[PDB]
Formats: structure tokens, C-alpha cells, sequence
């Protein structure tokens, strides 16, 4: 996901070390840009239908659940990235850093803060953040509201 | 980080009162405002919530008809009215800083700073100084070589009163009672000491008593009763 | 509105053992999303709430590791590895699952000693009140522990209702008890047309209910 991505049925929102797809509404995430309908109730008739960010409806007597995709754990409910199942960060979230080939989770913060040296790279340390997000609408401007970035009305 | 909310309020039934409270150390304009009252001796009850990113507001079904929040984005300031007040409304009131997007969650969670609260009390009664009065030690106040004495303070209005004993230089074995809110709307408290009963003839015992909303001051010698 | 009930009301703790509150709630706090949005309050006394947990299990930066808490679905708990004396004061959840966002009542941290009687003492009005047309008739419940005691006041033998308050001091700070004033107020007039004045008190520290009274006028 970049400055340049156009989330599908979603926003981008930017935080310290990086950007991701926000969806609209209540649709969840069926890879990095794209959100669709979630189903309420995993079985037959909602096979193969996402039933939450980077989880969709499977079969496995026959029985039907809700599983991540694959590079992706359930933990406390919610799809993450295997590499992030161990990590907490505080003020932020754990995304797999970019500049490592070996996926490592690493903490990405809310605006006004950013990793801090002296608490393991938590997201501890107040610093800012320059918005990057690209608002085409000539109305809209990037914004920041509960610790993101995100293009709204000026 | 801090919100600091405005002074103490006294209101008449049928009234509005105004509680502000002033955001700094973060964008205020990047959250919102959740405000929760507390009623004397009771738990935590949220009234309502607004965005100071975009002015939403949510109102609790207990006051939706007659709360009025607003954001003053220039002071960084939320202000909370509630209107025709009933005696049921006497409460601190907490503002605490809350999300600014009432439509998305992303990865911040609200009510992590609070203000120190605001004091609203709702009354038909006027202010008044109280009546103070003996609790005698006697008998009946005695119990093993320890006799115990005591000040009632009564029908004063508003709180707080406030109690000495011999001017601050008795502490040991006080204690000031919480004050009772009466029928009447005035409140009354009562104060009392234990001490050595031998000393009922060798010391005097004074309870200082001093109302600042009605510039009241008394003081009661209270004499022991044989 | 999600109810939240927490358990016990009243916790005595030592200091330097573990506590542990309970917070239940009346439905699911799981979102669409998948988050669980159940948080830990502490209040002082004489102070602000003070978030002390987010997120079920989030501990607030500058919130000691003796404070953890876990749960999930409608059953959480706070845990103290260790009270420190600054821990008393009262503990509250909330959620912001469902709209509105709702606390629970709280749960109050009090210090653990054992258990001590009141000492019981009644003041009849004073002469200074009477001549102005009222009778307060007070009781005084001294020093005592735990901190729940019933009182009744019997007017020649009859039973009050509805004429008495009581308010009780916060735990002490040395000794870790309670005292307890009950008021009975009456006119002057009814008050002069009876004899015999008691309050009856009962307390864990007492095996049999204690009675103090005294006659108008001795």
C-alpha cells in the first residue's frame, strides 16, 4: 500500500511508518485494497465469503469456519500477521517492516507519536509525523483525527 | 495533558448551568469529549459525547432533551450544558478526552485523560449559615475512662462547612461525619472527639465551625454534664 | 443498555497480598471488528477516574505491572499482584462495545484488619436546640470493623421509620475502622410526648444486638 493506492470500497489512513486500507462501512479487507460484504454466519450458503479482514468463510462430519489467509493468525479475534502474534506496541499497531526480507512485525504509531529508542521501539516517543496522503478531491485535505491521518472535507 | 473543567456551580431547580473544559497538551481538535457524572456516594454515568474533529454529538436518553454540548475549536474548549435542572442532577461532572471519529475505530481508545471534575448542585434552598449545638458528654458518652463529645452542625446550605477542634490542636479521636442532605434541602453534619474522661475537668473543648458561603463562624465550647 | 456488574462491592485487601476484581457484563463485548473495547478505572479518593487498562488487557502507560487484566465474551478481571496502600479507592469497568458506553458500579478497595465492635454512644438534644423547636437525637457507632452495621431507633419501644439518617467516615488511616452517626429528628412537641430513647445496633463484632438509651429529661 502506497500514496498511490486507491482503497476499493474503502479510505487510506496513514500513521508514523505506514499506510493501509480503511473500510467502509462494516465490509472487511479481502487483501491490502480491497473491502467487500462480510457474512454474519459462516456455512454453506456463505462459503468462500470473507467473514472478516483477511479471513473468508471455508469447509473442513462436513462443518464450515471462519479462517485467515494464509501469513495470517487469529489472535483475539482478529486476523494479524504471523510475525505480529507476539509483539505489542502501545500507542500503534504491529505491521511487518518493509525494509526487513525477513518478515519481522515491528510498531507503527499514532500520529504524534513514533518508536522510541529508549522503550524497544514502542510507541512511546511523542514525534511528528508529515502527512503523505495524496486527497484528490478538491474539496478534501488530509486530516488527523484519533492518532491517523486520513483525507476528509477542509 | 490535561482538561481542566470550570469552578463549582449552584443552581436553583428549573435553571441551566454551563461546565466547560479546556484541552492541553494534545490536538484537541484531532478527538472528541465524552462527559460522565457522578452523583454523591454513587458510580460513573455517561451523558453524551461531541467531536471536536467534526462536531457529531451523541446525547444519553437520560438527558438527550435538554443537554446542549458544544466545541469552541479557538480556546480548545468543550462546553456542556444541561438545562431545567432537577435536584437529581446534583453531581460532579467529569469531561474526558474521547474519540473525534464517532464512525471508524482505527487504534485509539478513549477516556485515557479526565478533567478534575465539577461540582453541580441543584437545590431550591438559599445559603445559609448553620446551627451549631452540644453533644454533651455524659454517662451515656462514657465508656471505660474514655468519654465521647461532639458538635451537630445543622441546616446549612450549601457544602462544604468545616470543623475544628480547639482550634486545630485536638486531632486524635476526631471524626467529621459525612453530611446528610435533609427533607428540608439543608444539610447537617455532626462532629465528634473521644478523650480521656479525666480530662473533662482539666481541659476545654471548643469545635470550630466555619461556613464560607455564608461567611459563618462559630465556636461551641461544649461542656460536660456530671 | 449493556449492564455491567461488578463483584465484590466491597474488597479488603492486605498489603503485599494479590486482589482480584470481577466485571461481568449482559452481553457480548466482542465487535464487529473483532475488538473487545472493556477498560479498568481507578479512583482516588477525592480524585478523577484514571484509566489504568484499555482494550481488556492494555495496561496505560505510567500504570504499575502489578495491574493486569484479562477476560473476553462478558466475564473479566482486574488483578493487583501486590496492594500497595495507594491502590485503596474504587475500581470501575466500562465498555464502549455498544452504544451508550455503560460502567459498572464499581468496587471499592478498602484495608483488611479484623474484626472490632463499636463502642455505642447516645446524645440526647441539647437544651439550645430544643428552645428553637426541633430534637435531634444522635447515635454515635465508634472504631468499628467491618464497615456494614444495621441501627434502629425505638422510641417507647416503637419502631422509626423514615425520621433517621447516617453517614459514615471513610477508613481510617491508622487503624483502619469506620464510625457511623445515626440522627433522629423529631419536632419538639413529638418529642417531649415520649419517654424512652434508643438506638439498637447491630455489628459482626457483637453477638447480641447492643441497645443504648436514655429517658427525656434524666
Amino acid at each position: 500500500v502506497t500514496v498511490d493506492t486507491v482503497c476499493k470500497r474503502g479510505f487510506l489512513i496513514q500513521m508514523s511508518g505506514h499506510l493501509e486500507c480503511k473500510c467502509e462501512n462494516d465490509l472487511v479487507l479481502v487483501n491490502e485494497e480491497t473491502c467487500e460484504e462480510k457474512v454474519l454466519k459462516c456455512d454453506e450458503k456463505t462459503v468462500n465469503k470473507p467473514c472478516g479482514d483477511f479471513s473468508k468463510c471455508i469447509k473442513i462430519p462436513v462443518s464450515y469456519a471462519c479462517k485467515c489467509n494464509l501469513g495470517y493468525d487469529m489472535v483475539n479475534n482478529v486476523c494479524i500477521p504471523n510475525e505480529c502474534k507476539q509483539v505489542t506496541c502501545g500507542n500503534g499497531k504491529c505491521i511487518l517492516d518493509t525494509s526487513n526480507p525477513v518478515k519481522t512485525g515491528v510498531c507503527s504509531c499514532n500520529i504524534g507519536k513514533v518508536p522510541n529508542v529508549q522503550d524497544q521501539n514502542k510507541c512511546s516517543k511523542d514525534g511528528e509525523t508529515k502527512c503523505s496522503l495524496k486527497c484528490l478531491k478538491e474539496q478534501e485535505t488530509c486530516k488527523a483525527v484519533d492518532g491517523i491521518y486520513k483525507c476528509d472535507c477542509k | 495533558v490535561q482538561l481542566v473543567q470550570s469552578g463549582g456551580e449552584v443552581k436553583k431547580p428549573g435553571a441551566s448551568v454551563k461546565v466547560s473544559c479546556k484541552a492541553s497538551g494534545y490536538t484537541f481538535t484531532s478527538y472528541g469529549i465524552s462527559w460522565v457524572r457522578q452523583a454523591p456516594g454513587q458510580g460513573l454515568e455517561w451523558m453524551g459525547w461531541i467531536s471536536a474533529y467534526n462536531g457529531n454529538r451523541k446525547y444519553a436518553q437520560k438527558v438527550q432533551g435538554r443537554v446542549s454540548m458544544t466545541i469552541d475549536t479557538h480556546t480548545s474548549t468543550a462546553n456542556m450544558e444541561l438545562r431545567s435542572l432537577r435536584s437529581d442532577d446534583t453531581a460532579v461532572y467529569y469531561c474526558a478526552k474521547d474519540r473525534g471519529d464517532g464512525d471508524y475505530r482505527y487504534y485509539y481508545y478513549g477516556m485515557d485523560v479526565w478533567g478534575q471534575g465539577t461540582t453541580v448542585t441543584v437545590s431550591s434552598a438559599s445559603t445559609k449559615g448553620p446551627s451549631v449545638f452540644p453533644l454533651a458528654p455524659s454517662s451515656k458518652s462514657t465508656s471505660g475512662g474514655t468519654a465521647a463529645l461532639g458538635c451537630l452542625v445543622k441546616d446549612y446550605f450549601p457544602e462544604p462547612v468545616t470543623v475544628s477542634w480547639n482550634s486545630g490542636a485536638l486531632t486524635s479521636g476526631v471524626h467529621t461525619f459525612p453530611a446528610v442532605l435533609q427533607s428540608s434541602g439543608l444539610y447537617s453534619l455532626s462532629s465528634v472527639v473521644t478523650v480521656p474522661s479525666s480530662s473533662l475537668g482539666t481541659q476545654t473543648y471548643i469545635c470550630n465551625v466555619n461556613h464560607k458561603p455564608s461567611n459563618t463562624k462559630v465556636d461551641k465550647k461544649v461542656e460536660p454534664k456530671s | 443498555d449493556v449492564v455491567m456488574t461488578q463483584s465484590p462491592l466491597s474488597l479488603p485487601v492486605t498489603l503485599g497480598q494479590p486482589a482480584s476484581i470481577s466485571c461481568r457484563s449482559s452481553q457480548s463485548l466482542v465487535y464487529s471488528d473483532g475488538n473487545t473495547y472493556l477498560s479498568w478505572f481507578q479512583q482516588r479518593p477525592g480524585q478523577s477516574p484514571r484509566r489504568l487498562i484499555y482494550k481488556v488487557s492494555n495496561r496505560d502507560s505510567g500504570v504499575p505491572d502489578r495491574f493486569s487484566g484479562s477476560g473476553s465474551g462478558t466475564d473479566f478481571t482486574l488483578k493487583i499482584s501486590r496492594v500497595e496502600a495507594e491502590d485503596v479507592g474504587v475500581y470501575y469497568c466500562m465498555q464502549d462495545t455498544h452504544w451508550p458506553p455503560t460502567f459498572g458500579g464499581g468496587t471499592k478497595v478498602e484495608i483488611k484488619r479484623t474484626v472490632a465492635a463499636p463502642s455505642v454512644f447516645i446524645f440526647p438534644p441539647s437544651d439550645e436546640q430544643l428552645k428553637s423547636g426541633t430534637a435531634s437525637v444522635v447515635c454515635l457507632l465508634n472504631n468499628f470493623y467491618p464497615r456494614e452495621a444495621k441501627v434502629q431507633w425505638k422510641v417507647d419501644n416503637a419502631l422509626q421509620s423514615g425520621n433517621s439518617q447516617e453517614s459514615v467516615t471513610e477508613q481510617d488511616s491508622k487503624d483502619s475502622t469506620y464510625s457511623l452517626s445515626s440522627t433522629l429528628t423529631l419536632s419538639k412537641a413529638d418529642y417531649e410526648k415520649h419517654k424512652v430513647y434508643a438506638c439498637e445496633v447491630t455489628h459482626q463484632g457483637l453477638s447480641s444486638p447492643v441497645t443504648k438509651s436514655f429517658n427525656r429529661g434524666e
